[PDB]
């Protein structure tokens, strides 16, 4: 604990995003908007726009 | 790369043979296993008895 600032331990985590020619298994969070009814709206349902 | 399993369960009173009739198979589950399959085998249960 009394070592220098540049001599202190840093916990390093390297995230490597691998993208092959295969179907993906990790995706970013999907969002949601409140459902509106009885009104001409631009809807998106699971990619169906 | 998707393994799709469809399933159906029916109460059949026939004793032997594949029954004749129509019954659609609702999908059970799809999995993105992404492997190559060319062969398969079934596993049965065994009843240990004295």
């Amino acid at each position: 604990p009394t070592y220098g600032v540049g001599y202190q331990p840093y916990r390093v985590v390297v995230l490597s995003f691998e993208l092959l020619h295969a179907p993906a298994t990790v995706c970013g969070p999907k969002k949601s908007t409140n459902l509106v009814k009885n009104k001409c709206v631009n809807f998106n349902f699971n990619g169906l726009t | 790369g998707y393994f799709k399993i469809y399933s159906k369960h029916t109460p059949i009173n026939l004793v032997r043979g594949l029954p004749q009739g129509f019954s659609a198979l609702e999908p059970l589950v799809d999995l993105p296993i992404g492997i190559n399959i060319t062969r398969f085998q079934t596993l049965h249960i065994s009843y240990l008895t004295p």
